RNA sequence: UGAGUGUUUGUACCACAUGUACAGGAUAGGUAGGAGCCGAUGAGACCGGAACGCUAGUUUCGGAGGAGGCGCUGGUGGGA
């Protein structure tokens, strides 16, 4: 089951990115180091 | 206790889907469901250990007495008395209070306001949990389940499964709670010990939620039965 | 069942009728039939439930006219703080070493007041004072850097007010010997301090019932507005 | 669109009764006052009945009798 997901910056809680993932292949919340435009630096974003 | 639009999904397998429940006060609720239904998970939500993915779970401000389904032995060398004593926050507050006194000597006129406020609450809180409990607990074992004092000085990890269940149940009572969340309170008890637990829960005036796979045990106590469905993911 | 004196006092009193403040103090002075200088105490039943941490109240209020009884002071102080205690005239001046003798000795001192630095050493004795309740409490102001204010307040008649678990907080306003006006003034001071002490989380009417009574006399309901 | 009866109730007054763990003299509900209090307006102690009861005892009514007991104090307990 592949679903659209939102990656939110952990630092400022800003829903910066939209992506998608297969729940079965990745049961746990995804986490990626992405650039947060609000904070203007690379931060850890975790699916919401 | 109330929950609305409850949602919870560990990975791909979901537990609650738009589940709801309202429990009135002073209700001896018997929680029933197959293994994995999510009975233990409900308590974790009540204890705020878990958070619903979506929805609101509402709990009263009253103090909650929680009896875990599995015994929590932080260290192997912990003694039964240490384990039981940890039920009450007397020791924890005293350690904080002792440190507050240390800061008072070090700090003259800087942090006194914060320290003085913290000290006052600890004393008031300590008195609220009257420090006479040291004697009450010693006799709570006797009147509760005929727990011998030789066990009182023995490491908890060395006790038998039935003995551990008695200690854990006594620990819950030692905390003097307002709401009872019992997760299989008679898992290992023998016939004689189960008798005491039943009588106390019948007499217990407050609200008590019981997760049990013992039908006869529940029937003697339960007035309201909450069923956690495994297929509909509802309550 | 009831003594004739108490029955006579009862016929003077009217349970249904909640007297004004002046009426209540006068009626208490009348009701204390027994021939000794009995104390006058007022009981407030606050709506708050002390079982809640915030709700419970514990403080100390200075009474301008005093309690009608002198109060022995024990001061735990060292060096300059001991000098402050000497100036104030503490009934006992001691230090971390004098606490050991104080344990079992010089008991019945009305209130203990220890310096912050001293509290760390004083706490050991305080655990003994704990059950006695004598241990200084910062919320009441007993624990203080300077003891001069504490000692003068004790002499002035500082009263420690602590709500009971059931929500009824009692406090002696003054002796029957005091003039009814001074008792009423002390009662008014008690009323104001309770209002200021009303916790934020409290809702509804703050006080369920106010009663005044002497050590011997019966209880007399008193109007809160008065 | 109003009267009553009765039953069943949820609530608030008002009376009543209960408070027995360890130790402690022993049946210790909390808080505050409390050295003095109470009894020919019939005390102590005795006896029966009734109640409660943890089985220890306690609550209370009564028969007689007529003047006493109780508390502080003392130890215990966290608490008298
Ligand atoms: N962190 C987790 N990761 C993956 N699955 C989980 C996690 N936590 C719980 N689950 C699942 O939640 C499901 C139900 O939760 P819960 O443990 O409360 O069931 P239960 O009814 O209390 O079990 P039992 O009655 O046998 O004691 C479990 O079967 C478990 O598989
Ligand atoms: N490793 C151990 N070290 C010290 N004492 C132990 C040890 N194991 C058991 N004991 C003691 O042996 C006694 C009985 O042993 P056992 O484990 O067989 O109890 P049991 O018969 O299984 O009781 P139940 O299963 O109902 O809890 C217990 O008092 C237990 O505390
Ligand atoms: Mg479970
Ligand atoms: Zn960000």
């Amino acid at each position: 089951m592949r679903v659209n997901i939102t990656l939110e910056c952990t630092s400022c809680k800003e829903r910066n990115y939209l992506t998608n993932k297969n729940k079965r292949n990745n049961p746990d919340r995804l986490e990626k180091q992405k650039y947060c435009p609000r904070e203007r630096k690379v931060t850890l974003h975790r699916e919401t | 206790m109330r929950g609305q639009k409850m949602n919870l999904t560990f990975g791909l397998e979901e537990v609650y889907e738009d589940a709801e429940f309202h429990l009135g006060d002073f209700d001896k609720v018997g929680i029933v469901g197959v293994n994995g239904a999510g009975k233990t998970t409900l308590f974790r939500l009540l204890l705020r250990e878990l958070k619903l993915d979506k929805g609101k779970i509402t709990i009263g401000n009253s103090r909650i007495g929680y009896l875990p389904q599995e015994i929590i032995i932080m260290d192997e060398k912990m003694t039964v008395l240490e384990f039981l004593a940890e039920g009450r926050p007397i020791k924890k507050m005293e350690t904080e209070l002792n440190y507050i006194y240390e800061k008072l000597t070090v700090v003259d006129d800087d942090k006194q306001d914060r320290l003085l406020k913290r000290m006052g609450w600890l004393q008031e809180q300590l008195e609220y949990f009257d420090c006479y409990e040291a004697e009450s607990i010693l006799l709570d074992l006797v009147d509760s389940m005929q727990i011998d004092f030789d066990l009182f000085d023995q490491p908890i990890s060395e006790l038998s499964g039935g003995q551990k269940s008695k200690i854990s149940f006594a620990k819950v009572l030692y905390s003097k709670p307002e709401i009872l969340l019992l997760d299989q309170p008679t898992n290992h008890l023998d016939s004689s010990t189960k008798e005491f637990v039943t009588k106390y829960l019948k007499s217990y005036r407050g609200s008590v939620l019981i997760i049990s796979h013992d039908i006869d045990f529940l029937n003697q106590i339960i007035d309201k039965i909450m069923y956690i469905d495994k297929v509909t993911h509802k309550i | 069942k009831k003594s004739k004196k108490m029955q006579e006092a009862l016929k003077k009193v009217d349970a249904t009728k909640a007297y004004s403040v002046e009426e209540a103090v006068a009626l208490a002075k009348d009701t204390n039939i027994a021939k000794f200088d009995a104390t006058v105490e007022v009981a407030y039943k606050l709506n708050v439930d002390p079982k809640k941490a915030d709700q419970q109240i514990r403080g100390a209020v200075v009474l301008p006219n005093g309690t009608g009884k002198t109060q022995t002071v024990l001061v735990f102080a060292k060096g300059e703080k001991a000098k402050e205690a000497e100036a104030a005239g503490a009934d006992f001046v001691g230090d971390d070493d004098m606490v050991a003798k104080i344990q079992g000795g010089w008991f019945d001192f009305d209130v203990v007041v220890a310096t912050p630095d001293m509290m760390a050493t004083v706490g050991k004795l305080g655990r003994v004072l704990g059950p006695k309740g004598l241990m200084p409490n910062p919320k009441t102001g007993t624990v203080t850097m300077d003891v001069t204010k504490a000692v003068e307040e004790v002499k002035a008649g500082k009263v420690t007010y602590r709500v009971d678990k059931a929500g009824n907080i009692h406090v002696p306003i003054g002796k029957v010997s005091f003039d009814n006006e001074k008792l009423v003034e002390n009662f008014n001071t008690i009323n104001d301090v309770l209002l200021k002490a009303k916790p934020s989380t409290a809702k509804g009417q703050y006080i369920k019932n106010i009663s005044v009574t002497t050590t011997f006399g019966p209880g007399i309901h008193v109007d809160q507005a008065s």
